[PDB]
Order: C-alpha cells, then sequence, then structure tokens
C-alpha cells in the first residue's frame, strides 16, 4: 500500500506540475486577437 | 542583465564608484572587486583568473559532495556511523568494512589507503599534466581555460551570446559555491557537526543556535 | 640542460607548451614553475629570487641542524640536553644548562636573555651588512646576492661555466632543504617526536606506522 | 494487531508524508517538469 | 472616513497623475501597482504586531485551554518555530489534521 | 527640492482642494523658510512686520529645541538609571534651594558632583546671557578661535546677516551653497515649530499629571488604554457597567 | 626638517646601511623608510592601492589599540564597574550577561542584550559609511580617497602644505606603531590569556623570568 501511495503521489505531481506550468507558458498569449 | 561592457553590475552597487582599468567586464564575474590590487599586471590576472576557475570547479564538486551523503544518511541509506559526515569520512577506511559506497558491503569495499593515494596520484596527475599542456591524446590545441569539445559532450556553449551567460552563471555557481565550501571548513572546526546537522539544529531554534552560540568556544584560557 | 629553452622544467613534457614567457632560463634553478604568476615584473623576480636564495641557504642550515644532534644521540651514542629539535630550546632552562656536547666545560650558557641579545645585535649588524651590500670601502662591491671575495675561501667561485652548474645545485638542493625543514614543522606537530625518530619507527614497520594513522588526530569534537 | 497498517492518517503529517520517498518522489517530478518547461520555455 | 470618500467621491481631483504623481498610478505600471502593494503589505504586518504587542505586553487575549474554566492569560514565550507554522499551513485540510 | 517649501506652488498649511491658491496672504508669498500660508488671524499685517517676527519665532525655536533635549534627556536618564538627583523638568530648581546642588550627567563619563552655589550660578548665568544678547544686538564680538576660522578678530560680526551670520558660527561649513542653505532653513524652522508644540506639551502634561514627559511616555507605552488623558482625567476608575 | 623625511637622503628602514632603496620607492608618501625587501608593491597601481588600505589599517588599528586598553584602565579596585568583561577579548560576552551590555556599568547607558541587532545595524552603518568612503556621500564625491579632509577635519591643522606632510607622517608612523601593538595584544592574547595591561604589570613585577619565555614551551606538541 505504500508503493500504492508513491504511485498515487508521483501521478498527481505530475499532472500539478503540468497545471502550474503550462498556464505559466505564456497562456494570456494564446489569443486569436491582439495583445 | 548586460554582465558585460562599461555597465556591468558591480561589487557594492550604487557606492562602488569606478572600478579599475584594467577591469573592462570583458571576463565572467567582473564586479571590479579588486580592492587589493593583485591583478595590475594582465599576466597574473590571467593567472589568477583560471586559477579562480578551476578553484570553482573543485569547490562545485566538493560541496556537492559533502552535502550528499548525509542527507542520504538522514534518508534511510546506511552509513554506519561517521561516513554521513565529511570530515570523518576518511576515517571509514582504517576500520574493517572499509569504504562501502552507499552502505553496500559489496560496494567498493576498499581498504588500502596507500593504493588509493598512489592510484590518485598517477591519474590526476596525468590528468593536471593534460590540462596544464593543453595537449592531450586525441586532443587537438584549443582553449585551455574553456576546452570543450569532449568536456562539453552535449555542445549547447555553441551560441557566443549564450556562451557568454552562461560562463556569468558559472563563475557566479562557482563563487557561491566555494564561499559555501569555505563556510562548511569553518563550520566543521567551530561546530564539530555536519553542515546539514548545523541546519537542522539552526531551524530549530535560530535565537540561540547560532554562530555566537560558539562565540565563546575558543577564548584563550590563563 | 637546465639552461635555455630546452632546459628540464617543472611538469616535464607536460611543461613543455605552456610556459611563461618571462622564464627564460637565464637565471639558475628554472624549471617554469610560476603557475601562479607572481613574477611577471622581472624586478619583483629578483626580489622573489633573493628572498628565494637566502630561504634556500638557511633550510640547508636548518636542516643539517635538526638532523645533526638526534642522528649523534642515536647513531653515535653521544648524551644531549634533548636531541629533540622542538624540545632543544627549552633545555636551556634546565639546572644543567644548555651543553655543546652534553659536556659543563663547553658553552655551559644560563642567561637566555643574554643568549638572544648578543644573538640580535650580532645578526642584526650580519643582515645590515648583507642588505646594504657593504659601504665605506669595504666589500662596497659584488651583486649582493653572490658575493664571492671575502666569502670563498676554496676559491670554487671562479670557472663560471661550472660554477653556474653548482649554483643550479645549490638551488636545487636548498629546494630539498625547504621541503624537508616544512616536513621537520608539521611532522612535530602531527606526530610530536623527533624525525628519525619517526623514520626508526617507519622502519619497523612501514604499513601501520604511517603519516595516515595520525590523520585522525585533528578531527573536531 | 491482526494487520498491518502505515497509520499516516493525522498528526499532521506536512502533505501527508509519512515516508522520506514520498517527498523525494514529490519534489524530482516537479523538478523534472521545471527543468523540461525551463529548457523548453518560449517555443525555443 | 466618510467625508473623505464623500469629498473625493464629489470634489476630489478626477486623476491623480497630473497634480499628485505620488497617488497617481496607471494600471499597466506595474512598479507602480507593486508599491502600493508593499505599502498595504507592510500596513498589514503593523496591523498583525498590534495583536502580537496585545499578546505579549499589554495583558490580553483570552485563552479558552487555561485550567478552571479558561482566563486572560499574557502570553509569554509564543512558538515562533518554523517547521511548526509551516506545518499547520501544509498540513491536510480533512478531519484527522483539519490544516489550518 | 526647494520648489516645495519656495515659491507660489509650495506645500500650504491646507492641501489645494480644501484652500485655493489666492487665499493665502499677500504678505506670505513664500520667500522666507517655512511658509505654509499659515495666518488665519490678523497678526503678520505687511511683510516687514513678518520679517520682524520670523526674528521672535527663530529665536524661540531654537530655544525650544534646547529645551526640549533639556526636558526629555534627564529625566530618562534618571529613570532609566543615572544619579540625576533631579532630572525631572518642573522640580529640578527646588533641590538647590536651601544647600543642595545638582549632578552632572556627562555622557559616557557622567556622575560629577558640580560645587557651584545657587547664587553663584545665578550670578554667572545672569552674567554671560546678558553679555550674549548684548552682542547679539550689537553685532561685536571681542575674541576668536573658532574651528570655522582660526583666531577670527573682532572685525568679522560687521557686514554679516542678522539672524543668520555665517562664519565662526558654522564649524561645519555645509551652509554656503544657497539651495541646501533653504532648505536646511526650512528644516530648522519645522523643526523648531515641533519643538514649541513639544514644550508646551511637556508643560501641560506636567500641570495635568504631576509627573515628567519621560515618565508619561513610558507608562503609556506600557499600557496605553490604562494610561492617557482619558485616564489621568478620570481619576482612580469607575464603578463597572454591568 | 621636511628633507629628513622627503628627500633622496632621508631616513629609512635601516639607517645609514639602507643604500640599496628600490628605484620606483623615491620619497612621495608618507613614511617611505624603504622596507620593501619583498618587492611586491613594484606596480604603481598595487603601491597606490596598498598604501590606502595601508593607511585604513593605520587608523583602525589607532582606533583598537587605544581601545582595547581603555576598559581595562578605567577598571575599578575589584570590578563593580566592568565584570570580566574588563579585558578585551572577552568583553563581547558583555552582550551575553544577565544585566546586559553597559557602558560604564551603569543602565541608564547603551544598555543593549540583542548581538543580532546590534550586528545588524553595524552592518548597514558601515557598508553605508564604507561605500560613502571609496564612492562618495554626504561628505564629499570629488575629494582625495586617502585624505579628503573637508568635513572630517574642520579644525583647520591640514591647511600649511609643510604641516600636513610633517603630521602625515607623524600620522602614518603612529599608526603602525599601533599596528605592532595590536598584533602584540593579539598574540600576547593567545599565547597568555590575560589583558595587556594586567601583562604589564607582571612584567614589571619581576621581568626576570616573567617573559614571553615564560610561555614558550605552551604550544609543545606533546
Ligand atoms: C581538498 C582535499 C582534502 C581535504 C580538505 C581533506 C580534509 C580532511 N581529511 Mg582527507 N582531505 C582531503 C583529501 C584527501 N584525504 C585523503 C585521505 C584521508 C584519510 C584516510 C583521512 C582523512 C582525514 C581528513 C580530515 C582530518 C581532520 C581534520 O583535520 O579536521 C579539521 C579540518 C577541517 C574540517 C578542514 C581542513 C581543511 C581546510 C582548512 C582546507 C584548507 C585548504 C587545503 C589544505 C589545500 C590543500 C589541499 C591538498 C593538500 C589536497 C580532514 C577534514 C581523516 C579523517 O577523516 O579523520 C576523522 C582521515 O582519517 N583524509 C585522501 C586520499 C584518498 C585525499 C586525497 O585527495
Ligand atoms: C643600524 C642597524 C639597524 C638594524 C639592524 C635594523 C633592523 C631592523 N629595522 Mg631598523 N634597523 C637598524 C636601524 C634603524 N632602523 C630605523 C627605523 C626603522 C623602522 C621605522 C622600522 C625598522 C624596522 C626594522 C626591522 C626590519 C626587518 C624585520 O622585521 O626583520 C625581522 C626580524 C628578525 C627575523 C630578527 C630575529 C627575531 C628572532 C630572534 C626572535 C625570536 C623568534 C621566535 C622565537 C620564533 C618563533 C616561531 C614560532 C614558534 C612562533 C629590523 C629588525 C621595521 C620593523 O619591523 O620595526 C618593528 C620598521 O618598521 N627600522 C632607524 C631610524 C631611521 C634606524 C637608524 O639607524
Ligand atoms: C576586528 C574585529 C574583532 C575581533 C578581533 C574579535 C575578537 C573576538 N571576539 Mg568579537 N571580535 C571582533 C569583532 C566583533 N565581535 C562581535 C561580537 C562578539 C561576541 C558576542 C563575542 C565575541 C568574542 C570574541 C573573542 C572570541 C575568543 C577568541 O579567542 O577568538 C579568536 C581570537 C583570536 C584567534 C585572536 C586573534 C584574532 C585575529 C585572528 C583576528 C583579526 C584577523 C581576522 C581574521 C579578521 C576577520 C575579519 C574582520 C572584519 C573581523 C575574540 C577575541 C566572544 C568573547 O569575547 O568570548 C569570551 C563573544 O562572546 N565577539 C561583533 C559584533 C558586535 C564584532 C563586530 O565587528
Ligand atoms: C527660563 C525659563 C524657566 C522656566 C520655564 C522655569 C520654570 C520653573 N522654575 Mg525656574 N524656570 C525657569 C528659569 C529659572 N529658574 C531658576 C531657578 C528656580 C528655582 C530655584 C526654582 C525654580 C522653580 C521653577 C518651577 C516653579 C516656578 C517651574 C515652573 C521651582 C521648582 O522647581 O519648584 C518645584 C524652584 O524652586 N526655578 C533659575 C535660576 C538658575 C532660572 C534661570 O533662568
Ligand atoms: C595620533 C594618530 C593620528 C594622527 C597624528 C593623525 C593626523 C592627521 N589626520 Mg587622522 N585619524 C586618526 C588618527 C590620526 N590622525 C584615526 C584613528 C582616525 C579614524 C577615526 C583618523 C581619521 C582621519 C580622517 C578621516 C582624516 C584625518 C585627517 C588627518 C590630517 C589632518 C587632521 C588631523 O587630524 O590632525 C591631527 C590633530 C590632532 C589634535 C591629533 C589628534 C589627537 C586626538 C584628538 C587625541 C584624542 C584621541 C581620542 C581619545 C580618541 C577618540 C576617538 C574619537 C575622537 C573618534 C592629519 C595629518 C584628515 C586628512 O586627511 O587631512 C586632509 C582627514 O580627512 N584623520
Ligand atoms: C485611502 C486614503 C487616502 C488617500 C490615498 C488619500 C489621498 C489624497 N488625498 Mg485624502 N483624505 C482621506 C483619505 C485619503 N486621501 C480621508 C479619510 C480624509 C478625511 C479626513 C481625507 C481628506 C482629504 C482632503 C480635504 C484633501 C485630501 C487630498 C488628497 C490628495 C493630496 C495628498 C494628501 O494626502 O492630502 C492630505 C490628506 C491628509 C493630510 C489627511 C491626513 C492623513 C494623516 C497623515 C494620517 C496618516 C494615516 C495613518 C497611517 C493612519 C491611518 C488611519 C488608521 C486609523 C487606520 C491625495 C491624492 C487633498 C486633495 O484632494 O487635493 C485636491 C485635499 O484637499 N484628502
Ligand atoms: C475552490 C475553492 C477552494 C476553497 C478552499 C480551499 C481549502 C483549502 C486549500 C488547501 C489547503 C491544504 C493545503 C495542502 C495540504 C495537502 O497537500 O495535504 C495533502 C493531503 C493529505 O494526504 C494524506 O495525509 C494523511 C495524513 O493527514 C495521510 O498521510 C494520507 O496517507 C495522505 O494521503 O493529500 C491531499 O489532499 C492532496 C490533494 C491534492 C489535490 C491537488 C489539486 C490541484 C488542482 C489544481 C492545481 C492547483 C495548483
Ligand atoms: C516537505 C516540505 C514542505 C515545504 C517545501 C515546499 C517547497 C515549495 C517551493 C516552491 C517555490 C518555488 C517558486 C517557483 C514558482 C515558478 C517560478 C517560475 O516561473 O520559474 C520559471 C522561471 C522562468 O524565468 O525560471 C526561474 O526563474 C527559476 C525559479 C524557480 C526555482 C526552481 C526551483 C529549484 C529547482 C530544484 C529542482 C528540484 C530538482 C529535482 C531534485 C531531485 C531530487 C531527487
Ligand atoms: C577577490 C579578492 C579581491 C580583494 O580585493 C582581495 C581578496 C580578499 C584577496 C579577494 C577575495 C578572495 C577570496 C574571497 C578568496 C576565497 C577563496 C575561497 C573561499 C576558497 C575556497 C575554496 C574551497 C574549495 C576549493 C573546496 C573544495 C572542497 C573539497 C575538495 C571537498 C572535498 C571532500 C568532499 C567532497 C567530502 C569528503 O567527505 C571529504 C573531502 C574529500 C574533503
Ligand atoms: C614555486 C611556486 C610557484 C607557484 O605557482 C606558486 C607558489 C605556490 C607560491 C610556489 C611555491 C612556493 C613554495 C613551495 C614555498 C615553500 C617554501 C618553504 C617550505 C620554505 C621553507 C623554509 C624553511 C626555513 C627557512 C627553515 C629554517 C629552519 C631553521 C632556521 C631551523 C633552525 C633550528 C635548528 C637548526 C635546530 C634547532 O633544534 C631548532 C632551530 C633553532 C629552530
Ligand atoms: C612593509 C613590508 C615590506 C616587506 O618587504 C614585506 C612585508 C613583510 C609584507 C612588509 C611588512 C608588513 C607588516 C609588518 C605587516 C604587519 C601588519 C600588521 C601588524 C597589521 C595589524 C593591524 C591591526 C589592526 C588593524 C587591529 C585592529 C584592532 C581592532 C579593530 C580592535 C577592536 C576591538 C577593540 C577596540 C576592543 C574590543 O574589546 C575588542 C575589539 C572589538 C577586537
Amino acid at each position: 500500500m505504500l508503493t500504492l501511495k508513491i504511485f498515487v503521489y508521483t501521478v498527481v505531481t505530475f499532472f500539478v506540475g503540468l497545471f502550474i506550468f503550462g498556464f505559466l507558458s505564456n497562456d494570456p498569449s494564446r489569443n486569436p486577437g491582439k495583445g | 542583465s548586460a554582465w558585460y561592457g562599461p555597465d556591468r553590475p558591480l561589487f557594492l552597487g550604487s557606492l562602488s564608484g569606478e572600478p579599475p582599468s584594467y577591469l573592462t567586464g570583458e571576463f565572467p564575474g567582473d564586479y571590479g572587486w579588486d580592492t587589493a590590487g593583485l591583478s595590475a599586471d594582465p599576466t597574473t590576472f590571467a593567472r589568477y583568473r583560471t586559477i579562480e576557475l578551476i578553484h570553482a570547479r573543485w569547490a562545485l564538486l566538493g560541496a556537492l559532495g559533502i552535502i550528499t551523503p548525509e542527507l542520504l544518511a538522514k534518508n534511510g541509506v546506511p552509513f554506519s556511523e561517521d561516513g554521513a559526515i565529511w570530515f570523518k569520512a576518511g576515517a571509514e577506511i582504517f576500520k574493517e568494512g572499509g569504504l562501502n559506497y552507499l552502505g553496500n558491503e559489496n560496494l567498493i569495499h576498499a581498504q588500502s589507503i596507500l593504493a588509493t593515494l598512489a592510484v590518485q596520484v598517477i591519474v590526476m596527475g596525468a590528468a593536471e599534466g593534460f590540462r596544464a599542456n593543453g595537449e592531450a591524446p586525441g586532443v587537438e590545441g584549443l582553449d585551455p581555460l574553456y576546452p570543450g569539445g569532449p568536456f562539453d559532450p552535449l555542445g549547447l556553449a555553441d551560441d557566443p551570446e549564450a556562451f557568454a551567460e552562461l560562463k556569468v552563471k558559472e563563475i557566479k555557481n562557482g563563487r557561491l559555491a566555494m564561499f559555501s565550501c569555505l563556510g562548511f571548513f569553518v563550520q566543521a572546526i567551530v561546530t564539530g557537526k555536519g553542515p546539514i546537522q548545523n541546519l537542522q539544529d539552526h531551524l530549530a531554534d535560530p535565537g540561540v543556535n547560532n554562530a555566537f552560540a560558539s562565540a565563546t568556544k575558543f577564548v584563550p584560557t590563563p | 640542460e637546465f639552461y635555455g629553452p630546452d632546459r628540464a622544467k617543472f611538469l616535464g613534457p607536460f611543461s613543455e607548451n605552456d610556459t611563461p614567457e618571462y622564464l627564460t632560463g637565464e637565471f639558475p634553478g628554472d624549471y617554469g614553475w610560476d603557475t601562479a604568476g607572481l613574477s611577471a615584473d622581472p624586478q619583483t623576480f629578483a626580489r622573489y629570487r633573493e628572498i628565494e636564495l637566502i630561504h634556500a641557504r638557511w633550510a640547508l642550515l636548518g636542516a643539517l641542524g635538526i638532523l645533526t644532534p638526534e642522528l649523534l644521540s642515536q647513531y653515535a651514542g653521544v648524551q644531549f640536553g634533548e636531541p629533540v629539535w622542538f624540545k632543544a630550546g627549552a633545555q636551556i632552562f634546565a639546572a644543567g644548562g644548555l651543553n655543546y656536547l652534553g659536556n659543563e666545560s663547553l658553552i655551559h650558557a644560563q642567561s637566555i636573555i643574554a643568549t638572544l641579545a648578543v644573538q640580535v645585535v650580532l645578526m642584526g649588524l650580519a643582515e645590515a651588512y648583507r642588505a646594504n651590500g657593504g659601504s665605506e670601502g669595504f666589500l662596497d662591491d659584488l651583486d649582493t646576492l653572490y658575493p664571492g671575495g671575502a666569502f670563498d675561501p676554496l676559491g670554487l667561485a671562479d670557472d663560471p661555466d661550472t660554477f653556474a652548474e653548482l649554483k643550479v645545485k645549490e638551488i636545487k638542493n636548498g629546494r630539498l632543504a625547504m621541503f624537508s625543514c616544512l616536513g621537520f614543522f608539521v611532522q612535530a606537530i602531527v606526530t610530536g617526536k623527533g624525525p628519525v625518530q619517526n623514520l626508526t619507527d617507519h622502519l619497523a614497520d612501514p604499513t601501520v606506522n604511517n603519516a595516515f594513522a595520525s590523520a585522525t588526530k585533528f578531527t573536531p569534537g | 494487531l491482526v494487520d498491518d497498517r502505515m497509520n499516516g492518517d493525522g498528526t499532521g503529517l506536512p502533505f501527508g508524508v509519512n515516508d522520506g520517498i514520498l517527498g523525494w518522489v514529490i519534489a524530482g517530478t516537479l523538478g523534472t517538469i521545471w527543468a523540461i518547461y525551463f529548457v523548453s520555455q518560449k517555443d525555443l | 472616513l466618510g467625508f473623505g470618500g464623500v469629498y473625493h467621491s464629489l470634489i476630489g481631483p478626477e486623476t491623480l497623475e497630473e497634480s499628485y504623481p505620488f497617488f497617481g498610478y496607471v494600471w499597466k505600471d506595474k512598479n507602480k501597482m507593486t508599491n502600493i502593494l508593499g505599502y498595504h503589505l507592510i500596513i498589514l504586518g503593523c496591523g498583525a504586531w498590534l495583536l502580537v504587542l496585545k499578546a505579549l505586553y499589554f495583558g490580553g487575549v483570552y485563552d479558552t485551554w487555561a485550567p478552571g474554566g479558561g482566563d486572560v492569560r499574557i502570553i509569554s514565550n509564543p512558538t515562533t518555530n518554523a517547521a511548526i507554522i509551516f506545518g499547520y499551513i501544509v498540513k491536510s485540510p480533512f478531519g484527522g489534521d483539519g490544516w489550518i | 527640492d526647494l520648489e516645495k517649501w519656495y515659491g507660489p506652488d509650495r506645500k500650504l498649511f491646507l492641501p489645494g482642494g480644501l484652500l485655493d491658491r489666492d487665499d493665502v496672504p499677500e504678505y506670505l508669498n513664500g520667500e522666507l523658510a517655512g511658509d505654509y500660508g499659515y495666518d488665519p488671524l490678523g497678526l503678520g499685517k505687511d511683510e516687514e512686520q513678518v520679517e520682524k517676527y520670523r526674528a521672535n519665532e527663530l529665536l524661540h525655536a531654537r530655544w525650544a529645541m534646547l529645551a526640549a533635549a533639556g526636558i526629555i534627556i534627564p529625566e530618562g536618564l534618571q529613570a532609566n538609571g543615572a544619579d540625576i538627583k533631579g532630572g525631572t523638568w518642573f522640580e529640578t530648581g527646588a533641590e538647590m534651594l536651601n544647600g543642595g546642588t545638582l549632578n552632572y550627567f556627562a555622557v559616557p563619563f557622567g556622575v560629577v558632583q558640580n560645587p557651584l552655589p545657587l547664587a553663584a550660578v545665578t550670578l554667572i548665568e545672569i552674567v554671560l546671557l546678558g553679555a550674549v544678547e548684548k552682542f547679539r544686538v550689537d553685532g561685536t564680538g571681542p575674541a576668536g578661535f573658532s574651528p570655522g576660522v582660526g583666531k577670527f578678530d573682532s572685525d568679522i560680526f560687521d557686514g554679516l546677516d542678522k539672524l543668520y551670520p555665517g562664519g565662526p558660527f558654522d564649524p561645519l561649513n555645509l551652509a554656503d551653497d544657497p539651495e541646501v542653505f533653504a532648505e536646511l532653513q526650512v528644516k530648522e524652522i519645522k523643526n523648531g515649530r515641533l519643538a514649541m508644540i513639544a514644550v508646551l506639551a511637556f508643560a501641560i502634561q506636567s500641570y495635568v499629571t504631576g509627573e515628567g514627559p519621560y515618565a508619561n511616555i513610558t507608562k503609556h507605552l506600557s499600557d496605553p488604554f490604562g494610561y492617557n488623558l482619558l485616564t489621568v482625567l478620570q481619576g482612580d476608575d469607575r464603578v463597572p457597567t454591568l | 626638517t621636511i628633507n629628513q623625511f622627503y628627500g633622496p637622503d632621508r631616513n629609512k628602514w635601516l639607517g645609514p646601511y639602507s643604500t640599496n632603496t628600490p628605484p620606483y620607492l623615491t620619497g612621495e608618501f608618507p613614511g617611505d623608510y624603504g622596507w620593501d625587501t619583498a618587492g611586491l608593491s613594484a606596480d604603481p597601481e598595487t603601491f597606490k592601492r596598498y598604501r590606502e588600505l595601508e593607511l585604513i589599517h593605520a587608523r583602525w588599528a589607532l582606533l583598537g589599540a587605544l581601545g582595547m586598553v581603555t576598559p581595562e584602565l578605567l577598571q575599578d579596585d575589584d570590578g563593580i564597574m566592568f565584570g570580566e568583561s574588563a579585558i578585551w577579548f572577552k568583553a563581547g560576552a558583555a552582550i551575553f550577561q544577565e544585566g546586559g551590555l553597559n557602558y560604564l556599568g551603569n543602565p541608564s547607558l547603551i544598555h543593549a542584550q540583542n548581538i543580532v541587532a546590534t550586528l545588524a545595524v553595524q552592518v548597514v552603518l558601515m557598508g553605508l559609511v564604507e561605500g560613502y568612503r571609496v564612492n562618495g556621500g554626504p561628505a564629499g564625491e570629488g575629494l582625495d580617497p586617502l585624505y579628503p579632509g573637508e568635513a572630517f577635519d574642520p579644525l583647520g591643522l591640514a591647511d600649511d602644505p609643510e604641516a600636513f606632510a610633517e603630521l602625515k607622517v607623524k600620522e602614518i608612523k603612529n599608526g603602525r606603531l599601533a599596528m605592532f601593538a595590536c598584533l602584540g595584544f593579539f598574540v600576547q592574547a593567545i599565547v597568555t590569556g590575560k589583558g595587556p595591561i594586567e601583562n604589564l604589570t607582571d612584567h614589571l613585577a619581576n621581568p626576570a623570568e616573567n617573559n614571553a619565555f615564560a610561555y614558550a614551551t605552551k604550544f609543545t606538541p606533546q
């Protein structure tokens, strides 16, 4: 059950890091209009 | 942030004043910090520059090699009694178990200090002789201080502007690491514990667990 | 060979390419070891070499004076106040005093203040004459580093072709003497015993009794 | 005790970790994603 | 405060940069917005230290955990342990921990 | 720098939206130091009466600064542990009435028993103060040897400017530049007005509470709700409102 | 006169036995007794910066030499005024005592307890002072970096040129004497564990044996 916790923690940390750094990566610039 | 040219950041800020004339900011890490004056001669400046960079790299390696094993021992790696703290790591070879890497008995397991010192002397002497000569078997003529080639396999130093910025990054990381290495040297003889142990003791109560707790340790006694 | 661009160097072939341009090799004892670059300016190079030569001769005196009383005490049987070199200064404080051969009829000094005073005045005059290079007729000449006259009674200062050769010999074994006396200084603090005493303990068992056995004595607590 | 549990619930464990390996994998995953983002920022 | 607010709403200056550059600000001036944020952060820090001063020196704050059923207790030696405080801020929000 | 304190666009005693720029009296046009346009009563009259009262204001300002320091510092030393014997300002004269004498505390090597009696102190004070106040109006001083200029003669005060005499009174210089001189003049008059307000506060607080201002501030910082004007005006306490 | 310590025939570091003065050491600057045996001031910029930091060390050593003995000189018969912290090398522990660091033993003066706060105040004030010294500030910007003398010298003195030069060499000689005294204070503190004034009293009690030779065997590696 410890390795299940390790796997779930790794998965959650991975997806949260994707969320955070994707919104960091120039997110207001993805618009069809100017600015 | 314009680390070169005449408008580079200086060693004291707006209160620094005019930097020395020979410190034109051409070389990385040029803040003008030469208040002693041991770089008036350009040859002496070059020798001290390569000495400083070699010290920097050796200090990055040394600082990481001091910090890692004590954290590993605190994180479950079976460093037995004194291999965790750097100034007792050399004491591991005079026991029966020897240098057991990562606490594993069948890893390294070395007990001949004479032989390991000998092979270090020949190997490192060959390495430093190749470095000092600037020419090695299989290596052509190139920059002695910043060779690249086989020493930069990734080859991400090809761009000149990125190379200069990374040179500034390298010298600043080096200065920080060698400041930290002298911190380790002074902190070991003053406290008697590892640097991570000192950090953990300081984080418990920083009011009393500071450098002033050992200010009265070395007082002379009649 | 020891002179010119084909001279011996401090890293052998490893010193072939990167050699400082001001290490021409005209000056004796030149192996090209100025990798820290303290001697770019040849006036400070001249200063550094005269301090180097003075230290070389001084450490030749020192290294011959460290070994001689202890070798005479162990391998010749003569008794002294203390043949240990770092404990040979306190024997003037003993009731017997300081004896040159262990006999009270030789030297037999008891006044550390008086012997310090006479040593200071004699060596102050000698070193002031050396630094000034003589004055008022007597010894008001020469090069104040390799004098010759009034200092070479055996006539070996002549024949410059071999004179430079044993000058290189002088600098080389003076460097050996400085290295040996630094070893004496470090061995005094670490082992706490005389140099040939540690040598004799080394010959009994070189496997265990070495410098690494006492390497744990300076660990912080 | 008839069965084995970690018993890590409660006690105010930081980020819920009861072993150092959990904090290490969290830090390693964040560092890997940060390194990828940093070396691959600004669309290269 | 109501007099001041009514004054600036009715007959106050319309815009502040042309007369009071210290109080004038545009929304795109990140330096000016961070300056205002820093002023308010210093004010909030002084506000928290006001409660700290009251608890430490002005003999206040009611401890319900005092023996006998609670009492107004002047607090001596508050626990300023960084590991402790950050442990409260990073613990779970559920029943066993309760977060904050 | 200088425009903020001089000229038509200067800091007034009321802001622009609360006071129009033409509501300032015509004799206060921002040419003197500390000009805030504050004169609700008809006391300034004209510019020459304003200049004449400026001398009184500056003398009272400097005397009030010396005052405020002389009330705060010795009482604080006495309350903190120095052997002052009369640090409180409204009772320091009663310690020399019969035979007593004030101990002088020249920090850090303080505590000295002065042997001059009250009669000698009063006589020398009247003599010296009359001499300096007569020299101020006449503008004549016999001797010299000031750090500003080495051994100045008597013919140096003549031709100087009254109420601001440079030279022997300026050992540290830092006032020959007119702009920083004017800014420092504004600083001096504002500090003097603050000192006047402070010493009036010291007198009124002493009459109300019966203790010195240092005791007042220390007790207020110890308990602000338990010791203030409201508390000292009340008396002992009130019955709790239950 | 001035020619006794500024001309080519000035007094030197060896008297009449000093005909080997280096050629770049002529007699333009204060002091200048021809003592350059090491020869490491050969570069003029290095020599100038050495002289600047030498005079800084001289002023600091004058202040330190006069300040280490003043509490020990003002110490009373038994020690109400100063406790254990009457001696200079154990004066810092005065911040850790129960009463606090009083100036002359009374609570009305200083009475500081926070060594961290006083070190932070020291760091800020001294950083500002040193930045103003090497750049310029409220005192003066374009002044002489070694002899400003317009706000720090308001008592005249440095107005007549020959007098200013004579007091300049007075300053450098007193500073060198104070440096020698401070080094003596350090070494005496290391080997005796007693204050300089009480060491002087023990030496005056019996100079036959109360000398450094009484402590010559202290550092013997037993
Ligand atoms: C930069 C290299 C280096 C340094 C700093 C040290 C430092 C140390 N080794 Mg060591 N070693 C080094 C290289 C090597 N050692 C060994 C083999 C051993 C053994 C077998 C043992 C030691 C031990 C010790 C410690 C002795 C206790 C002491 O004096 O603590 C107080 C001193 C300090 C905390 C710091 C002192 C150094 C610092 C001031 C650096 C100053 C600059 C350098 C001297 C520059 C020159 C470096 C050159 C010579 C490599 C000590 C901290 C002993 C030990 O751990 O005992 C418990 C021990 O048993 N060493 C080898 C051969 C493989 C080395 C090869 O390079
Ligand atoms: C006429 C002869 C004469 C002589 C011989 C000297 C000699 C000296 N002068 Mg001097 N002077 C002389 C005349 C004059 N001087 C001056 C003015 C000055 C000044 C202003 C200064 C000197 C200084 C010096 C010294 C510079 C070298 C030094 O420090 O060596 C080092 C000395 C030695 C090596 C001597 C040996 C010492 C040793 C026996 C002591 C014991 C050693 C330990 C036991 C070892 C311990 C090791 C471990 C265990 C710790 C030196 C001893 C300088 C100095 O250093 O002043 C303090 C200096 O600043 N002189 C004047 C006035 C114009 C003179 C006029 O005639
Ligand atoms: C030049 C400055 C300076 C010097 C020489 C000293 C020296 C000393 N302080 Mg100290 N302090 C100094 C500055 C400061 N101290 C303090 C605060 C304290 C406290 C709170 C305490 C001390 C204590 C001590 C003593 C520790 C016992 C000992 O044997 O130490 C080693 C001494 C020697 C080996 C003698 C030789 C000294 C020599 C190596 C120093 C000069 C060269 C340095 C390498 C320069 C270092 C950089 C500069 C900028 C300081 C010691 C004599 C302690 C004490 O007195 O305990 C009884 C103590 O409790 N100091 C502050 C902050 C306000 C300082 C700020 O500048
Ligand atoms: C006895 C040592 C000594 C001597 C002979 C001099 C001499 C000189 N100094 Mg100097 N100075 C000294 C120590 C000394 N200084 C120290 C320790 C500091 C650090 C605080 C300074 C910092 C300093 C600065 C910043 C400047 C000078 C300047 C000068 C020159 C002219 C002004 C002057 O001070 O005349 C000397 C007049 C005297 C009456 C001798 C002083 C005797 C003192 C007052 C005895 C009392 C000491 C006291 C107990 C110590 C408490 C310290 C406290 C005052 C801070 C002159 C050649 C100025 C200059 O460069 O000229 C252009 C200048 O800019 N000095
Ligand atoms: C968010 C608060 C705030 C801010 C940013 C401003 C800003 C401004 N006011 Mg203003 N004002 C305020 C509140 C505020 N006011 C309140 C509550 C009142 C009622 C008393 C006034 C009444 C007022 C008038 C009558 C005028 C201004 C004017 C001005 C402008 C000129 C500069 C100035 O400060 O004038 C000066 C304002 C004062 C001196 C008020 C006193 C403030 C003191 C120093 C208290 C310091 C605050 C301290 C931290 C305590 C905070 C309260 C605490 C209990 C929490 C300026 C842009 C002038 C203007 O509009 O120009 C045309 C002007 O005519 N204000
Ligand atoms: C159990 C303990 C509980 C308490 C601990 C909680 C720690 C939380 C610390 C997070 C704070 C970091 C703020 C960065 C936010 C994004 C900045 C950015 O937009 O960043 C982007 C920015 C672009 O300019 O770049 C930059 O300025 C670089 C700045 C970012 C700094 C990088 C972080 C250090 C990297 C270390 C790597 C870990 C490596 C893997 C270790 C493996 C161990 C086995
Ligand atoms: C610039 C300038 C200018 C001005 O003007 C003047 C002056 C002052 C002169 C200057 C400055 C200078 C400085 C700062 C210096 C410093 C240095 C350092 C710090 C070094 C160290 C340096 C340091 C270093 C290298 C270090 C290194 C380290 C090492 C190797 C370690 C190793 C190890 C390890 C891993 C662990 C184990 O277990 C043990 C051992 C084996 C032991
Ligand atoms: C080259 C180079 C180049 C690079 O680049 C850089 C660098 C690094 C700088 C370099 C190097 C250098 C070095 C090596 C140095 C060292 C030195 C020494 C060791 C000396 C000694 C030196 C030494 C010496 C003098 C010594 C001496 C001794 C003596 C006197 C002794 C005496 C004695 C005796 C008899 C005996 C008795 O019982 C005691 C006594 C009485 C005590
Ligand atoms: C010229 C020449 C030439 C040739 O050729 C080469 C050569 C050899 C390089 C040369 C020589 C040199 C020399 C002699 C050097 C020496 C120096 C010194 C001694 C310094 C000190 C210097 C010294 C010094 C600064 C000092 C300072 C001091 C101080 C701050 C103090 C402080 C203090 C006090 C008040 C008191 C308290 O309670 C404590 C404390 C806090 C601690």
